[PDB]
């Protein structure tokens, strides 16, 4: 369906102890331990992916609650 | 295409006559209601319409089931007219022998696809229901509308399950009155393909299924099943089940004999149950028996005679559970593949679960249900936990499983022999201690436990010396009657049997063991070391039952004296090595 | 309207003018209920007359119950409401006392019949509250009177579809004025949905509608016959698509078999099996065939098959005016053997008699032998839990391995035994459930096979009262010679190759009866008798306690009952006293 | 449809049946109807009861010159209208002298009643050239008393009114009638204050607007419908005022059976009561009690979802209450009998256990236990527990837990059980701290519910005694203390305690002396009575 690349290395090698504002959103390779993972999920990823952002698009909307369902979204592959 | 549909389905008759008309009049009265018709019958009446049905079935075995219920009708009224309203309509059972696809099928061009499909199956048999001829009500323009479905026997289980909301003054308009619309309480099962077949395709393979009137408990274990292949589907679930490619079928079921619809070898087995295996005559001719199958009788008394009660086979790795495991399987239906205190995805005692095919507790199907026609074999057997010792004690005593927890309560039966063995504790401690002590010696625990036994693989004096090469092994390095045919021997003397033992070697029995109880009140007078000569009877009648085993080996109403003998020798060898 | 309601009416108007009998029946409990200045109406009928005269209305009524019982219903309204004209009732009926034979299991009863006649037969567990919900409401216009009347046309009516449209209260309506309700005028009728429970010795919510209110006690295997219909909303307009709620009505119950055990056993007899229980009990021999009917793998020990099939009889157990009911039936323990004496002599009772529990102990009591207290989370509500013996009515429940009791379950022998009932004051709640079952008790001897050699004494580690609480005590051999080990090995190479089972139509049969009360000359004998005992084996062990004299009739009544005999023999008595003597020696 | 079914039952004419039946009566010598209007137009009384009796002599009278139970029997509450509505109608005004600082809410009300009729007759005349609801001016809650049986005696009619009925007889048509039922109270909560007539002030538009409660689930009012502010695009929106309003007590609780009532089979089930008016706190938990009232379920959904249903909650309407244990009937007709058939005592001393003879001396005493019925309450000191405690010693043969059985199923409120057969904390009590209104659930004691009672005790040997610390509290009757998991409160049972007990060794030990046999230390026979080895 998609084909997402993957780089090989960097010299770049800050520890988990060092991050800061300058370097999120750039990139980063760390060392560290897998203490725990997840399994799969399905994520969510005119509320697109908000569920938190609803101006009027509810038939009560004054303080009688519309209710969205979770599902018909689109799902990434996400651990 | 209706009326000609109409009356082929009327000409239709295989072989044999025109039996699904009378039959059919003769079998609405009480329960057949639409006999199962084998579709040998559509492959050379009409083969138009058979490659229709081959091409889109989905439309067209509706059609099947209003020209079959219409004959139905033709006849059954007529006859009723003759002898004594509506006639209910049937929901007809149609599949072939032959052109088998098994799962091996899962790709989308198989909406509306039929195919003579065999395979096993598990658990979920859940139930629910989808309505024939939907009636439905509107509120805020006074519309009634009996619209069906728009099929009764193809329903969902391509059926959209929207109800068009009318005029919109309310949320809901038209509203389903379900008294007047007829619906069909059908199963929701599951389907797997067969893992004993030698044609296997798309390793990763699941469909659903349903079972609508009588098509529930019609498969059993080990039988080769024709049922429906695939349906279209109300599209699942998308990133329910498995994910991708989840239908919902609409299986007719139709189950029978492996082979059939309605429409001196033994000298070779002096070694050859043992292909490559080595010695332990006893345990081997254990394994044989449990192959087999032993005794089963009905007639009047005060007991059913049972057979192969248990064994306590622990013994260490090196003895290969995997080559006994494989070959039982092979040759057994369904080897019960239990670990230690789970049966499957449960304990022994099968454990409820809501699953949301129903979205409710369903009762889990356990080995136990799996396990009638297979020897349940626990593997892990020595981490379990106590806490279900007397609930498989029970069931050894017996041999169903009472289960009964929260809203499920039932008796589910299981019919085979044990298998229990696994790493022994303290390395070889077995050596010093009792043949058993895999597990907590209590003797509570062993007492309704009949068999302990000791295997002996080509590794024995490695404890002395060759362990250091065994370390440098790190360093530096059928033929035979098939499984099938043995289970087919074994289905055919399920079917009919009487090999039962002879008196003469039953009574060579009997002195083996009393003539040694006298020698031995004679030999008391020396004070035996032996702590308490015990009552070696059920280990006696456990004899008996395999010389009569067997003599089932060989077909003799009254038993041969010679596997009668060989049986007699090994066991005495084995009781007095325990007595040992 | 349509014809087709109307040839309906007329039908059922002609079946029930036909019996005549029945119409003065209500007309009298109707004239009873207006003298006594009432009771739901519906009739107790049988759909067999109905093949005598309705051809069509019988036809439709399995098939269709939805289209043919409410002209039953509606015919019968008027019918009545002419028959008594006096009062200002349902006027219904109840279609007990036919032969439906469906749905034998409550887990299949959706399958085969869609919209027909359903009978089902399981235990009705956890009943639930009452619910004794308004349809017929009753108003008043704040002015000018206008008392308005409403019937409550909804889905969860008895049968039909009446439109099931929000008129939960209309106020104001058709005057300007304020409607205000009147109580009391308005019916209530007893929409009482109980969940009665499967059957398992082979949930659904049957609503019992204003005079089915709680027919049956919890552990009853009700024969609820009703409409296996479907309704309700499940939403798959709204967002939750799921299906919908399917349910039986609720018209007949015919409840446990009351005289005799439960449902299950039907042993009734023909008179092909009248001559031969006949020809089986006048004959003095058949008492000693017995043995052999309850000897199938071991041997010996006859005289413990005679206590199985003496406690198989039931005993005498009678109701004493303005006292406790006296216990006429009988418990016997074994012990002996735990591998062999244990399961060759339970097979029996467990596999063959009848209604035999089978009881581990520690592990079969499950939840709880006696009873608990469990307040549930799923209703959040505190109901009991019976245990299966006390479950039981009037059986024999087979307690194997008793030797295995938790240390709370030792008390239970005593109030389910000598107070012939459990009753239990625990948290909350207090309440004497009935547990009135013979007891087949067989337990281990707790260190190996002992129990023979060992004396009493703690033997069981149980001598004080455990051992003496139950009736009879028996033990097996455990040390044989030649012959008895050679016999045991030519019988059970015979079996591993005289009526065992039909017996039991004769036991009930007896039960039911005749039943031997009582003889002065069996009094005269069995008192002294029991003077001797209490006067010569004193020494022994002193089991002399006078409740071993009440079985000695329990024991001796129950073998006349076996004999059949209207009296209690002399020698009947004799037999009794040789019985215990083998018990005690 | 929408049908009108016309019943015998009316209310016009029961409205002249009113009219008619008003204060005059003659025992009721001034009738009590007009002194009691008195005394509550003096403000010295709330409740005034009106009992069944007078109203079938009032009936009688009319009827010897020239049905309304048969009438209360659906309703009883268009009666409680229309009745009270005219005891408004025909209400004694002067009965005795008024002030304005004598009270509260009885000069207020009447200060805004006459000051807003001054404006309105000033204003609505300047226009020219609301209504006060009668709860507002009751100022007192009535109720009734179910007949005695002396009139269904002379005069049978529709008794099933006085006929104290357990709650599982309560038929789905019996929904609506006044009925007395027994058993025992629990879970009382306490009082608070429900609200009757809703009052509403804008302080812009001046109007006090007037609602009148509805089910338990009400809403507070929209903006107002004065015309001060109206008849312009302006309007001064209300809102509630306590002291404009008018409240009054509520409390709940349930009841739940004799225990002799209920089958050998189901459970026991609870009923809710709302009391209401000047009949709060006059209940407890515990009490042998009949209540009586009307039986109704309110109309409400809990899930508030859209399919209604009617989920048949009920509630006895407290209309009496008659709390028995503080009869000149045939009852004491037949005790006058037999106390004339001589022997009494000996007498009962051999009915007792009618089913078996021997050992006279023990069933003596329990009869003297049965009897019990002797106290000292010293008053100003320390109560004296008149009950009688008596044990019992010996083997199966003497069938003691038959005596057992037999006397606490003749005693009523009787209870059996085991030494073993409950816990320590299962046979004194539990409490849970309910976390709802995080108040006090007894679960049901075995002692509790023993009080007034004889507890029938087995095993007593192997009570484990550590849990004898219970009994031994016991000796100290009717104070059964506990102080633990954040509670630390009392609760009473009035029992006597019946024992059974075992020698230790099994049948006897001669060789020993007594109290050796039995091994109850002395500080348990002295707090037993009668000591009875066998
Ligand atoms: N005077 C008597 N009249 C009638 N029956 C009696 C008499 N004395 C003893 N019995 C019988 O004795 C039997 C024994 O009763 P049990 O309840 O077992 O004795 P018990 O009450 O348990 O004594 P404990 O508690 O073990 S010391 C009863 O079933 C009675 O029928």
């Amino acid at each position: 369906s998609e084909i997402h690349v993957r780089i090989s290395d960097f010299p770049t090698i800050y520890s988990l102890r060092e991050l800061r504002e300058s370097n999120l959103s750039s990139l980063v390779r760390v060392t560290g331990v897998v203490t725990r993972r997840t399994g799969v999920f399905p994520q969510l990823k005119q509320d697109s992916n908000e569920e938190i952002r609803i101006s009027f698009c509810t038939n009560c909307k004054s303080k009688g609650p519309f209710r969205v369902n979770g599902e018909k979204t689109v799902y990434r592959n996400y651990q | 295409i209706i009326k000609s549909f109409k009356n082929f389905i009327l000409e239709f008759r295989l072989d044999s006559q025109f039996i699904y008309r009378d039959q059919l009049r003769n079998n609405i009265l009480v329960k057949n209601y639409s006999l199962t018709v084998n579709m040998e019958h559509l492959i050379g009446y009409n083969e138009d319409i058979y490659k229709k049905l081959s091409d889109e079935p989905s439309d067209i075995i509706p059609l099947f089931e209003t020209a079959i219920t219409q004959v139905a009708k033709r006849i059954s009224i007529l006859s009723r007219a003759q002898s004594a309203n509506s006639l209910p309509t049937f929901q007809l059972i149609l599949n072939s022998n032959a052109n088998q696809i098994p799962l091996r099928d899962l790709d989308s061009e198989h909406v509306s696809k039929i195919v003579r499909l065999s395979g096993i199956i598990i658990s979920t048999s859940v139930l629910s229901s989808r309505a024939t001829y939907l009636s439905i009500m509107c509120r805020n323009c006074r519309h009634t509308t009996s619209i069906t479905i728009n099929n009764f026997n193809s329903i969902t289980g391509s059926n959209i399950g929207d109800e068009s909301t009318k005029k919109n003054c309310g949320p809901d308009p038209y509203i389903i009155i379900h008294e007047s619309s007829k619906f069909i309480d059908q199963q929701f099962l599951k389907l797997q393909e067969i893992p004993e077949l030698v044609p296997v395709g798309e390793m990763p393979r699941n469909l659903t299924m349903t079972c609508d009137r009588y098509l529930t408990n019609k498969v059993i274990p080990g039988t080769r099943v024709t049922i429906v292949g695939i349906y279209s589907i109300y599209n699942s679930k998308n990133g329910s089940g498995v994910a991708i490619r989840t239908p919902y079928i609409k299986i007719l079921g139709i189950q029978s004999d492996v082979e059939t619809s309605s429409i001196k070898l033994y000298e070779i087995l002096t070694n050859s149950i043992a292909p490559s295996i080595f010695g332990n005559e006893d345990i081997k001719k254990a394994i044989v028996c449990l192959l087999m199958g032993g005794s089963k009788k009905i007639l009047p008394d005060g007991m059913r005679l049972r057979g192969d009660i248990n064994v306590l086979l622990l013994g260490d790795p090196g003895t290969a559970k995997s080559q006994l495991l494989k070959f039982v399987e092979k040759v057994s239906p369904i080897a019960v593949y239990t670990s230690g205190k789970g049966s499957s995805a449960a304990g022994l005692t099968a454990s409820v679960q809501r699953d949301p095919m129903t979205r409710e507790f369903y009762l889990e199907g356990g080995a136990m249900v799996l396990a009638d026609g297979g020897v349940v074999c626990i593997d892990e057997f020595d981490k379990m936990r106590d806490e279900d010792r007397v609930a498989i004690h029970e069931a050894m005593e017996q041999q169903t499983i009472s289960i009964a927890k929260a809203g499920i309560t039932t008796v589910l039966n299981s019919r085979t022999s044990v298998l229990a063995a696994a790493n022994p504790i303290y390395g070889r401690y077995d050596d010093l201690k009792s043949p058993g002590d895999n597990i907590d010696f209590q003797t509570t625990i062993l007492s309704r436990f009949d068999m302990i036994f000791i295997v002996k693989d080509d590794h024995n004096e490695e404890r002395d010396i060759s362990i250091a090469n065994h370390v440098i092994n790190i360093h530096t390095g059928g033929s035979e009657i098939s499984i099938e045919k043995m289970k087919r021997y074994i289905t055919y003397c399920r079917l009919k049997c009487a090999p039962r033992l002879s008196p003469q070697a039953a009574e060579k029995l009997s002195s083996n063991f009393v003539t040694i109880r006298k020698q031995l009140l004679i030999n008391e007078l020396e004070s035996t070391e032996r702590s308490s000569i015990p009552i070696t009877i059920r280990q006696l009648e456990a004899i008996i039952r395999i010389t009569e085993s067997l003599a089932k080996l060989e077909l003799s109403p009254i038993a041969q004296e010679r596997h009668v003998d060989e049986a007699i020798r090994l066991f005495q060898a084995s009781t007095m090595d325990a007595a040992s | 309207p349509d014809a087709v309601f109307g040839d309906r009416v007329r039908r059922f108007q002609e079946f029930l003018d036909t019996f005549t009998s029945y119409r003065d029946s209500v007309r009298s409990i109707q004239v009873y209920n207006s003298n006594n200045a009432i009771l739901p109406h519906r009739i107790i009928i049988s759909l067999d007359d109905l093949r005598e005269f309705d051809r069509s209305f019988w036809s439709g009524i399995l098939v269709e119950p939805a289209y043919f019982i409410p002209p039953a219903e509606k015919a019968l309204t008027d019918l009545a409401d002419s028959m008594d004209d006096v009062p200002h009732h349902p006027w219904k009926l109840s279609f007990k006392g036919s032969f439906g034979a469906h749905a034998l299991s409550p887990r299949t009863l959706t399958a085969q019949h869609l919209n027909k006649l359903v009978s089902v037969e399981g235990i009705v567990t956890k009943t639930s509250l009452v619910r004794p919900k308004l349809i017929r409401s009753v108003h008043y216009a704040a002015k000018t009177g206008r008392f308005h009347y409403r019937d409550y046309t909804d889905a969860t009516t008895t049968l039909t579809t009446r439109i099931p449209t929000p008129a939960i209260y209309p106020t104001e309506d058709t005057e300007g004025n304020k409607l205000t309700t009147e109580y009391g005028y308005s019916t209530f009728i007893d929409h009482q949905r109980i969940t009665v429970q499967e059957m398992p010795e082979m949930s659904i919510d049957v609503i019992l509608d204003d005079d089915l209110v709680d027919k049956t006690k919890p552990g009853d295997r009700v024969n609820v016959v009703g409409v296996f219909k479907s309704l309700g909303a499940g939403g798959m307009n709204q967002s939750n698509l799921i299906g919908f709620k399917t349910l039986i009505l609720g018209n007949t119950v015919y409840p446990l078999h009351a005289r005799s055990t439960g449902v299950a056993a039907r042993q009734m007899l023909t008179d092909f099996d009248i001559r031969n229980i006949n020809k089986l009990s006048k004959k003095k021999d058949i008492f000693d065939i017995l043995s052999q009917s309850l000897a199938p793998s071991i041997y010996g020990h006859d005289h413990i098959k005679k206590a199985i099939l003496l406690m198989l009889m039931g005993g005498v157990e009678k109701n004493l005016e303005n006292g406790s009911h006296l216990r006429g039936d009988i418990n016997i323990l074994m012990v002996g053997d735990p591998s062999t004496a244990k399961s060759q002599l339970l097979r029996f009772v467990l596999n063959t008699a009848s209604l035999a529990i089978a009881t581990t102990g520690r592990g079969s009591s499950g939840v709880g032998l006696t009873a608990a207290v469990t307040t549930d989370r799923e209703t959040g509500e505190r109901r009991l839990e019976a245990g299966a013996m006390v479950l039981a009515d009037r059986g024999v429940v087979c307690i194997d391995e008793f030797d295995k009791m938790t240390d709370v379950d030792r008390v239970a022998i005593h109030e389910v035994m000598e107070q012939q009932t459990v009753t239990i004051a625990k948290a909350g709640i207090h309440t004497t459930l009935n547990a009135r079952c013979s007891v087949i008790a067989a337990a281990n001897p707790v260190f190996g096979q002992y129990d023979v050699n060992r004396d009493p004494h703690q033997n069981i580690a149980l001598p004080d009262s455990l051992l003496s609480r139950f009736d009879l005590l028996f033990v097996v051999t455990d040390d044989i010679n030649e012959i008895r080990d050679r016999s045991i090995s030519e019988h059970v190479l015979r079996t591993h190759r005289v009526t065992i089972p039909f017996l039991r139509k004769y036991v009930q049969y007896a039960k039911e009866r005749v039943i031997p009360q009582l003889t002065q000359e069996a009094i005269n004998v069995i008192v002294k008798n029991y003077t001797d005992l209490r006067n010569d084996d004193n020494t022994k062990k002193s089991p002399i306690t006078a409740r071993t004299l009440e079985t000695l009739i329990r024991l001796a009544t129950a073998h006349a009952k076996v004999r059949l005999s209207k009296t209690v023999n002399k020698v009947d008595a004799k037999v009794a006293a040789n019985l215990l003597r083998f018990a005690l020696l | 449809a929408l049908p009108s079914i016309q019943l015998p039952v009316d209310y016009n004419n029961l409205f002249n049946e009113i009219t008619d039946f008003l204060v005059t009566f003659k025992q009721d010598k001034g009738p009590k109807y007009m002194a009691m209007l008195q005394k509550v137009a003096n403000r010295e009384l709330n409740s005034v009861i009106i009992d069944l009796d007078d109203i079938l002599q009032y009936q009688n009278e009319k009827f010897l010159q020239g049905d309304l139970v048969s009438a209360i029997q659906q309703n009883a509450n268009h009666f409680t209208e229309l009745f009270c509505r005219a005891i408004d109608n025909n209400m004694p005004l002067p009965t005795k002298e008024i002030d304005y600082k004598d009270d509260v809410l009885d000069v207020i009300l009447n200060q805004r009643r006459l000051r807003n009729e001054r404006m309105l007759s000033d204003r609505t005349n300047e226009i020219r050239s609301e209504l006060f609801p009668p709860n507002l001016t009751r100022r007192y809650f009535l109720y009734f008393k179910p007949l005695s049986q002396n009139c269904a005696r002379r005069y049978r009619k529709k008794a099933i009114s006085s006929k104290p009925l357990s709650v599982r007889q309560i038929k789905g048509d019996f929904l609506g009638q006044l009925i007395t039922v027994r058993g025992i109270i629990t879970r009382v909560s306490d009082v608070k204050p429900a609200v009757e007539v809703i009052a509403y002030t804008c302080d812009q538009c001046g109007y006090e607007v007037f609602q009148e409660v509805n089910s338990r689930t009400f809403t507070p009012l929209s903006e107002c419908t004065s015309e001060e502010c109206s008849q312009n695009q302006t309007k001064g929106q209300l809102f509630m005022s306590t002291r404009a309003s008018k409240f009054s007590a509520f409390q709940e609780c349930k009841i739940q059976e004799l225990s002799q009532q209920v089958p050998v089979g189901h459970i026991p089930r609870s009923l809710n009561i709302h009391v209401n008016g000047t009949l709060v706190r006059s209940l407890s938990p515990g009490d042998i009690v009949d209540v009586t009232g009307i039986f109704l379920p309110a109309p409400y959904t809990g899930f508030k979802a859209l399919k209604a249903g009617l989920l048949t909650e009920t509630y006895l309407e407290a209309q009496f209450v008659r709390q028995h244990k503080k009869l000149t009937s045939d009852v004491e007709e037949r005790v006058m009998e037999l106390i004339t058939s001589g022997d009494v005592y000996n007498r009962l001393a051999k009915s007792i256990a009618p089913e078996i003879y021997g050992n006279l001396d023990v069933k003596k005493a329990l009869l003297l236990l049965l009897v019990g019925g002797v106290d000292k309450r010293v008053g100003d000191g320390m109560k004296i527990r008149g009950d009688i405690n008596v044990c019992l010693m010996g083997d199966p043969g003497v069938a003691k837990s038959q005596l057992l059985k037999a006397i606490c199923k003749i005693s009523p409120r009787g209870v059996y059980t085991t030494g073993k057969g409950s816990s320590g904390v299962g046979l004194t009590a539990a409490v849970m701290k309910d976390p709802v209104t995080d108040e006090m659930i007894l679960e049901g004691g075995a002692l509790v519910l023993a009080d007034n009672g004889i507890c029938c005790i087995d095993e007593f040997d192997k009570m484990d005694e550590s849990d004898r610390t219970a009994i031994h509290e016991v000796m100290e009757q009717q104070t059964i203390s506990i102080s633990k998991a954040g509670i630390n409160t009392t609760l009473n049972a009035r029992t006597s305690i019946l024992a059974a007990a075992n020698p230790l060794y099994g049948r006897y030990n001669p060789r020993l002396s007594p109290l050796d046999n039995i091994n109850l230390p002395a500080a348990l026979l002295s707090r037993f009575d009668i000591l009875f080895l066998m």
